């Protein structure tokens, strides 16, 4: 049967193992109906987009500003820019602050 | 990357060209732009309200169905 | 057998020298191309062994006895358009040196066939929009194909756009599905034929729906077939509904697994639409081409409704009107580049220019065919009456099986348009009758030597001089009494397409 | 690093690119997404078996 | 500042004005430059590249071509701006509003020691598991070479 | 916005601005199918890419021929 | 691999740009300095046409037309060659044999129009010699 | 390959902004119900210089902390925690051994790696003097699965494709090597 | 329905053409002649131009004869096809088909031949050219790879039926035959 979900090295991408799955189960002949695959069903649209856990994501968003809960203790540290990955926010020993070089490898 | 390199030029004859409609097209995206960086919300109430007119699940309509559930699924532990 | 016959034959014309005896011989080698084409399809495909459907070329292409029933139809049809272009219509050089002017001719007709056989078997989004692109590519060509004319070359801009636009649509959906599931394959889609957008293959169907001319994209459809030669009007109206037709039921098959009610809503306001045109549309006319435009809308209407049903009487009702419809339609085109020898010659009012492209171009070009030739007159009235609907022609057949597998899946609403949509066509149908025979007994006896067919020369004059050609003759015979006689083999024929599956099994 | 997975702006703003058949379904039409928002639903709606 | 806005407000106010096939030709090409730069960063070099190397290469330099043969002869500010600014408002092309508003990640591995090019794989499987999509490409480019010359060519 | 077909006022009034416009309505397919690929990180939307991009090549050129061919016939004189 | 070098140098380019327009724009003597007759829009006998000193006021052969458009089918036989170049190795006898028939169907378009000669420009109109021939009586 | 990912650091700060890429940390260690392991400090040049004697050492540690991974069935993570620590002390092990016992002749060669694009082409004289140094002392070999002893790539006396520029430190080294051992 | 004994789902080009049967070349034969003659019998039918017989000119009945000769080997191709698959009479096959399997293991060799092709290019290359002689019709597409997805239970090959103990051919193990899937993977379990 034809490759689908080929990963950018030639191999299996993140989700090809659940449609794997799910071909498993429609093609096999001990099934009477196409039920028991349903939840497979969703496991492959899940991996591909995280509807649900985004989904899950905003529900916990929306919980804390109820709560008062404040997002810079709930959540969890960030840089935005890749300059400032420095070796004091690594947490190195000696680390300075000054800036990482990202110009050429 | 071609757009990088144009962009400073074609800008500058957008204006000597046609300085006016430039203006407010660069003060149109000025608007929005700061309105993203500043939290002003007014694209997002945009949003809002489009989802509301067309049928569409708003973030309200969402988090009520939460609260739906909230309720009912407490209700049970009675 | 086809492609590769395709090669030699596009080598060989590029080296032999530009004539009109050379071309039309090269039209008779494309002629054995394509017969030998169906004596190897038909010997290795069998209905009992492609019952099951059998995947080819790592699943890209799907054939079962469904689709097969149609290639073999296509190629059947292919050759009794080709007898046109490779023999004599008429006889006369003048009107007949048009089909021999170009070399190219046969050459896009093969390139179309192989376009044409592969649409129904596609399995793959990815080879759908490839499949669809070798098919409308072959179309646009062939309708610029005598590139002096100038309708001829205005109607394959007009369709280029059109297609070109039909085609992104096409194009579009198939992106739109890939999108939400990741897959390209038709059968990896049908696992999740519940878990997408249904109305992502309606997307995919309303691009279909244009290149077969269903209102209200019928517009440009009218306007192309009123343009283009005789000869090219006969394939371009006939061919793509015989391929795109085929998959639009396919498609059909699949989406009907989740039984969507809008999308069957939306059809049929498209379906109930077109019959309201295709009928009264053709009231107000004088082209003859602009009517079988018409009449051509109308039975796409009608074959859409056995499509829409997708019952098992809908396979038997759509396997037996597109084969009678096809024949039916070379019949009607084929009179039509003959009768062409019994028009008058001026020795005056309303400047009617014709063309030697479109010689018979208006219904009164039809007057006195009843006097000039009663035998042709009344395959032309058979074959007419057949579209009517007026029993026991193959005509009445198609709309008696449609109405059973409509009326069966309870389209009561478009079951009763399209009985009330048939008696409206009648009328038009009617002026063609009209036009052949009523002025008969005023203009029996009258002195007539100014006809086209008057300035043919005179051989020996001790010899009998048939009026028609031998081939173009036998053609037109043969299915003038397969449309007036199948009553006498119709049960046969009726219990062969009991047999066509599309997964029904068991 | 997480990053947004959105449509590239051309393909969202650009006066001809974003009109199609299916963009306008997505845009203005409900029906895709009020399917979808049932699955979400229920997701929550299972976690008192 | 995500400037990409910015280059088809210019681009959008210059489709709705353009008259001659000049401006034509010419919103063909500010169209291909967001879409090329776009994909250079973010999504995919390789196909901003091959879109270069494709269009602006090869189907770009035509039209101007046969602009050049074809013929060269022959509003209000309010309306456009108001029309812009409305086209301006609405650019959520999807209504998930999660999938828009919630970021998310992939999980490298160390399992792929032969790392090659997206371009390596494309053709290990365009030139084996779709020979034949392959092949068809080549015969509907054969058909346009001869179906050109049928078109074009006078005698 | 475009619900009430804005995009007809954005395409010139010339057989060539129609054609335009087929190529920029294209290149929005193209662009969905790369943006899906890439995130997914299968290659097999990249070969859909890859021929959508190759096809609609194709169509661009039968395209321009039908409207050469079309200028020359009104500009068919030549009897000088 | 980092691209941040590279992208300065795109800037500055694009910097570059800027700076070549306007050099010219303030360097050049004011009009009036030179010789003051006016600026170029006035001075329409300087801003016009060059056509050798005299005042005058595209029906192009057919076979350039056909050497653009079959630049076209020519080219994309050439750009869907990249995949095969960056996967000679992994695809083996296989892929190259597919190669192979994937150039042997695009030369039969070659040979097509090499019989053809599609390309040649021609003479039709005009190159005629003729035969004098008497007519006696 | 250069191809933008969602997975790790892409090629300019330009794919940052537009994806709005956030480089998200986590405080929250292992818990203690998982017993700690001291993970691998080396850096990319010398890992590349020690593969072939981790791979000697460490060979049926890292077949079965693979056949975990196989026979885990998509839970390879979590039910291949104790398997994945000895691979981890194992290759500790080994850098540990290098730096007590080959440390010249280790840092040589890493180093030349780090100056000639970390290819094993360019570094045969620092290589070949860490292989027999380290046989002696430790007994690994460097062998390369799938051909005949006499056809490895490492032993070629005439090698087709030579490094463009010599690294000094290895030149040196190397003359030295020809009078302390090739007596 | 006539069914018969799945010789082979994909047979391979090689062996389709050594089973011509006598008549698969006459149909060859009358392939090659017959697409000449019925140019003949169009002009016997119609003359061209004219109104009286004139035989076509040389040159078409070469380029006639060239394309009747693929027609006539596609033809005799498929019909060759349907043996192996099973639709069509194929008991004289079956015997010859055994005859050299059963040699084939009996020298340790594998019956379906060794192949350049790696693992993924055999299996692929199995996909293209199974079940392709149904649209043989339309375009060309044989299988000349030594692959091994030919349908086919090599059990079935020890099993002695009539007339066949005579060979007296020895069979080992299928663990034993050289390049077969059941006797590649000992070293390692992704690499033959
Ligand atoms: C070899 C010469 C040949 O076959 O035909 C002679 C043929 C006759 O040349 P001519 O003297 O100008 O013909 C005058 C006659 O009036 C032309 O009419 P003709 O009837 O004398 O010949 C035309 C020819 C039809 O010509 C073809 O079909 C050639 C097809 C090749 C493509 O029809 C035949 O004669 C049939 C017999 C030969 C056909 C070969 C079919 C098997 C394919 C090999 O010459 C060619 O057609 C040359 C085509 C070959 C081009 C090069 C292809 C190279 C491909 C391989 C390169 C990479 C490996
Ligand atoms: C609109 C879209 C159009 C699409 C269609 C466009 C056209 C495409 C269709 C063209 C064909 C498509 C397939 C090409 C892709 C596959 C290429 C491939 O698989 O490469 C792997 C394949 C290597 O696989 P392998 O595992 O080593 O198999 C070894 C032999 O191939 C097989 O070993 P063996 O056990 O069969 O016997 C070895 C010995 C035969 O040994 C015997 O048993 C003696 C048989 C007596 C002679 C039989 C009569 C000879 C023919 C008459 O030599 C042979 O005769 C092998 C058959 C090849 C002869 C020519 C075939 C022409 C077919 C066309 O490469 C080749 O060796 C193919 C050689 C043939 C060249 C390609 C033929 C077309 C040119
Ligand atoms: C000429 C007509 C040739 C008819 C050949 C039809 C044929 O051979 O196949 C019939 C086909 C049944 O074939 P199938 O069920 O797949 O299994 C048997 C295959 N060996 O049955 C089918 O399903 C084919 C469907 C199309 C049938 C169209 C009906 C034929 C119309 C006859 C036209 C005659 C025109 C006059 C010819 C004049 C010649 C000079
Ligand atoms: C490095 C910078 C290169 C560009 C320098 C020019 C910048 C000026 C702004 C034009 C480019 C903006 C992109 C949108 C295209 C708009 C084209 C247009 O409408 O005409 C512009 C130009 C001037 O005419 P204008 O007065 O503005 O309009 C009414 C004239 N009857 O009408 C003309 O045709 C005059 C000649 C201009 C030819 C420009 C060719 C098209 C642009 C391609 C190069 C830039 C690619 C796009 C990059 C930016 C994309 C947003
Ligand atoms: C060998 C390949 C080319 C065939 C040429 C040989 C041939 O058949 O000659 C053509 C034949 C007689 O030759 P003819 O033209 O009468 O003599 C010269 C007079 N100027 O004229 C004829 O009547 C045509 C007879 C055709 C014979 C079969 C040709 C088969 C061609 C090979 C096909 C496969 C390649
Ligand atoms: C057609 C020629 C067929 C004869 C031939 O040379 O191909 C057979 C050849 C087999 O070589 P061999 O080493 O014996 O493979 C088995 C190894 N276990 O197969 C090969 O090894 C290479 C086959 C290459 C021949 C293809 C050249 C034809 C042009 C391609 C289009
Ligand atoms: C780099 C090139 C190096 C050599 C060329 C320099 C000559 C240009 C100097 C110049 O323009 O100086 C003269 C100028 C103004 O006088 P102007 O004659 O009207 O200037 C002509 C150019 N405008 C009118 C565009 C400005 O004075 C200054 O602005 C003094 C500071
Ligand atoms: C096994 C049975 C095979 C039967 C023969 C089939 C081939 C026909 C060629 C015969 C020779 C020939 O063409 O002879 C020539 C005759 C007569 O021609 P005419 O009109 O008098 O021309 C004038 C003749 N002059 C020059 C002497 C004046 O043509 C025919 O009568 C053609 C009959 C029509 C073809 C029948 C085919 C039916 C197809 C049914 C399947 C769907």
């Amino acid at each position: 049967a034809p490759l689908q979900q080929v990963g950018r090295h030639g191999g299996p991408n993140k989700c090809f193992g659940e449609f794997q799955r799910v071909v498993e189960c429609m093609t096999n002949a001990k099934h009477d109906s196409y039920e028991p695959c349903n939840n497979l069903k969703n496991d492959y649209l899940e991996c591909r987009k995280h509807k649900v856990e985004r989904y899950k994501a905003f529900l916990m968003q929306k919980h804390a500003e109820e709560l008062g809960k404040d997002p810079e203790e709930i959540g969890a540290p960030f840089v935005r820019k890749r300059r400032f990955l420095t070796s004091k926010t690594l947490g190195l020993v000696d680390g300075d602050d000054y800036e990482i070089g990202v110009e050429k490898i | 990357p071609y757009l990088v390199a144009f962009r400073p030029a074609v800008l500058v004859f957008f204006f000597i060209r046609q300085p006016i409609g430039a203006g407010l097209l660069a003060g149109g995206f000025l608007f929005w732009q700061a309105d993203r960086h500043f939290n002003f919300g007014i694209r997002d109430n945009i949003h809002n309200f489009k989802q509301t007119i067309l049928g569409f699940p708003t973030q309200a309509s969402k988090w009520e169905t939460f609260k739906q559930v909230d309720a009912q699924k407490r209700a049970q532990l009675v | 057998m086809l492609f590769t016959s395709l090669l030699l034959i596009i080598v060989y014309g590029s080296l032999v020298n530009k004539s009109h005896l050379l071309t039309k011989l090269i039209n008779r080698l494309g002629l054995i191309i394509i017969i030998y084409t169906l004596l190897i399809h038909l010997n290795i495909n069998t209905l009992e062994n492609l019952s099951i459907g059998i995947n080819m070329f790592n699943n890209l292409l799907l054939i079962n006895s469904f689709n097969n029933t149609i290639i073999e139809l296509i190629l059947i049809i292919c050759i009794l358009y080709v007898l046109l272009i490779s023999f004599n219509i008429t006889g006369l050089s003048i009107i007949d040196n048009l089909n021999y002017s170009k070399r190219t001719f046969i050459v896009i007709v093969l390139f179309n066939i192989i376009g044409l056989t592969l649409l129904p078997l596609v399995n793959d989004i990815m080879i759908l929009f490839i499949i669809i692109e070798l098919q409308s590519y072959s179309l646009y060509l062939l309708t610029a194909i005598f590139n002096e004319s100038h309708n001829s070359t205005k109607s394959a801009l007009y369709y280029f756009i059109v297609g070109s636009i039909a085609s992104f649509i096409i194009l579009d959906a198939t992106v739109s599905i890939y999108d939400d599931l990741g897959l390209t394959n038709i059968q990896y889609i049908l696992m999740y034929i519940d878990k997408l957008e249904i109305f992502d293959l309606l997307c995919l169907l309303f691009g279909l729906f244009i290149k077969i001319g269903l209102a209200p994209f019928y517009s440009y459809s009218i306007t192309i077939y009123s343009l283009s030669p005789t000869i090219i009007t006969n394939y371009i109206s006939l061919m793509p509904k015989l391929s795109i037709l085929t998959l639009i039921y396919i498609i059909m098959h699949y989406i009907n697994i989740v039984n969507n009610t809008d999308l069957n809503y939306v059809i049929s306001f498209l379906i109930l639409i077109s019959m309201f045109i295709g009928s009264f549309g053709g009231l107000n006319v004088i082209r003859i081409k602009t009517l079988l435009a018409y009449s051509s809308l109308l039975n796409v209407s009608y074959m859409l409704l056995a499509i829409l049903s997708n019952s098992n009487e809908s396979i038997i009702a759509y396997i037996y009107y597109i084969i009678q419809y096809s024949l039916t339609h070379i019949n009607i085109f084929s009179i039509i580049l003959v009768i062409s020898i019994y028009l008058p010659i001026m020795n005056n009012m309303l400047n009617v220019m014709i063309t030697k492209y479109s010689p018979i171009e208006y219904i009164n070009q039809l007057k006195n065919l009843f006097i000039n030739n009663i035998f042709i007159a009344i395959a032309l009235c058979i074959s007419i009456f057949s579209l009517i609907g007026i029993p026991p022609l193959t005509g009445f057949y198609g709309k008696y099986l449609v109405l059973i597998s409509g009326l069966n899946n309870g389209y009561v609403l478009l079951s009763i348009v399209l009985i009330i949509a048939s008696s409206i066509s009648t009328v038009y149908y009617a002026t063609i009758l009209k036009v052949l025979s009523f002025d008969t007994l005023s203009f029996k006896d009258i002195i007539s030597n100014n006809l086209i067919i008057n300035t043919s020369p005179e051989n020996n004059n001790n010899e009998i001089k048939p009026e028609i050609s031998n081939v173009i003759s036998y053609v037109i015979s043969s299915l003038t009494l397969i449309i007036l006689l199948i009553i006498i083999q119709y049960e046969n024929i009726v219990k062969g397409a009991y047999l066509v599956l599309l997964y029904n099994w068991v | 690093p997480y990053s947004n997975t959105r449509r590239p702006w051309v393909l969202r703003r650009h006066i001809i690119m974003k009109n199609s058949p299916t963009k306008w379904a997505r845009k203005y039409s409900s029906r895709r997404d009020e399917r979808e928002q049932e699955i979400k639903d229920d997701y929550i709606r299972g976690m008192g078996e | 500042m995500n400037l990409e806005i910015l280059d088809l407000s210019i681009l959008g106010f210059y489709s709705l004005i353009s008259s001659n096939s000049f401006e034509s030709i010419a919103i063909l090409v500010a169209t291909i430059m967001p879409v090329i730069t776009e994909l250079w960063y973010n999504y995919s070099q390789l196909f901003a590249l091959l879109y270069t190397l494709i269009y602006v290469g090869a189907v770009v330099i035509l039209f101007v071509f046969i602009l050049s043969v074809i013929n060269e002869k022959e509003s209000g500010l309010f309306i456009l701006i108001l029309v812009l600014l409305l086209d301006d408002l609405d650019d959520n092309e999807s209504n998930d509003n999660d999938y828009n508003n919630v970021y998310i990640t992939d999980y490298a591995d160390w399992f792929n020691n032969y790392n090659e090019s997206d371009l390596s794989v494309i053709g290990n499987l365009l030139f084996t598991e779709y020979a034949l999509l392959l092949l068809i490409i080549s015969f509907i480019l054969l058909m346009s070479i001869i179906g050109l010359i049928l078109i074009v060519k006078k005698d | 916005m475009d619900l009430i077909l804005l995009m007809l006022v954005a395409v010139g009034l010339n057989i060539i601005d129609i054609y335009i416009m087929i190529e920029i309505l294209i290149m929005g397919c193209t662009v969905n199918t790369i943006y899906s690929a890439s995130l997914d990180n299968d290659m097999i939307g990249l070969i859909y890419s890859l021929i959508q991009i190759i096809i609609a090549g194709v169509e661009s050129a039968i395209g321009l021929s039908i409207l050469v061919n079309y200028n020359r016939i009104r500009n068919s004189e030549e009897i000088e | 691999m980092l691209q941040d070098l590279f992208n300065n140098y795109v800037i500055l380019v694009g910097i570059l740009g800027l700076i070549f327009l306007g050099v010219n724009y303030f360097i050049v003597e004011s009009p009036r300095m030179d010789e003051n007759n006016g600026n170029i829009s006035d001075y329409i006998e300087k801003s016009g046409p060059f056509e050798c000193g005299f005042s005058s006021f595209n029906p192009i052969p057919i076979a350039f037309i056909l050497v653009a458009l079959l630049f076209l089918p020519f080219d994309l036989e050439v750009s869907s060659m990249l995949p095969y170049i960056v996967s000679i190795y992994s695809v083996g006898i296989y892929g190259l044999i597919i190669f192979i028939l994937f150039l042997l169907i695009l030369i039969v378009g070659f040979i097509y129009e090499f019989n053809t000669k599609s390309l040649s420009i021609t003479t039709i109109l005009h190159k005629k010699n003729k035969a004098l021939v008497k007519n006696l009586y | 390959s250069s191809t933008h990912t969602n997975d790790s650091l892409n090629s300019s700060n330009y794919v940052d902004k537009l994806k709005d890429t956030h480089f998200v940390f986590e405080n929250d260690k292992l818990p203690s119900e998982i017993p700690d392991v001291e993970e691998v400090g080396a850096t990319t040049a010398p890992l590349l210089s020690a593969a072939y004697f981790i791979g000697a050492k460490c060979q049926d540690y890292n077949d079965d902390f693979m056949l975990c991974q196989k026979e885990a069935k998509g839970n390879g993570p979590i039910d291949c925690l104790k398997e994945g620590r000895r691979v981890t002390r194992c290759a500790s092990g080994v850098l540990k051994d290098l730096n007590t016992h080959c440390s010249d002749e280790f840092r040589l060669h890493w180093q030349c790696l780090s100056f000639s694009n970390l290819e094993y082409k360019n570094c045969r004289k620092a290589e070949s003097l860490l292989n027999k140094c380290v046989f002696e002392k430790m007994n690994l070999v460097k062998k390369i699965p799938g051909i005949p002893e006499d056809r490895q790539i490492h032993l070629k006396q005439n090698p087709v494709l030579k490094p463009v520029a010599l690294h000094q430190d290895s030149e040196v080294a190397f003359k030295k090597a020809q009078n302390e051992n090739s007596i | 329905m006539e069914t018969y004994e799945l010789i082979d789902s994909d047979p391979k080009f090689s062996r389709v053409v050594r089973y011509f049967r006598p008549s698969d070349y006459l149909t060859w034969a009358l392939g090659t002649i017959g697409a000449p003659g019925l140019m003949v019998l169009f002009e016997k039918i119609e003359p061209a131009k004219g109104n009286t017989f004139k035989m076509p000119p040389p040159s078409i009945m070469r380029i006639a004869t060239t394309i009747g000769f693929f027609g006539g080997f596609y033809y005799a191709y498929t019909s060759s096809t349907k043996r192996f698959w099973g639709y069509s009479e194929n008991a004289k096959e079956v015997a010859k088909d055994r005859y050299e399997v059963k040699k084939a293991l009996s020298e340790k060799k594998s019956p379906y031949g060794s192949s350049l092709l790696n693992p993924y290019q055999q299996d692929m290359s199995a996909r293209n050219s199974t079940n392709s002689q149904l649209l043989l019709a339309i375009f060309p597409w044989f299988n000349v790879a030594n692959h091994q997805s030919h349908g086919i239970d090599l059990r079935k090959y020890y099993e002695v039926r009539d007339g066949e103990e005579n060979w007296n051919f020895t069979l080992p193990p299928l663990d034993q035959v050289k390049d077969l899937d059941v006797a590649q993977y000992k070293e390692y379990s992704n690499y033959p």
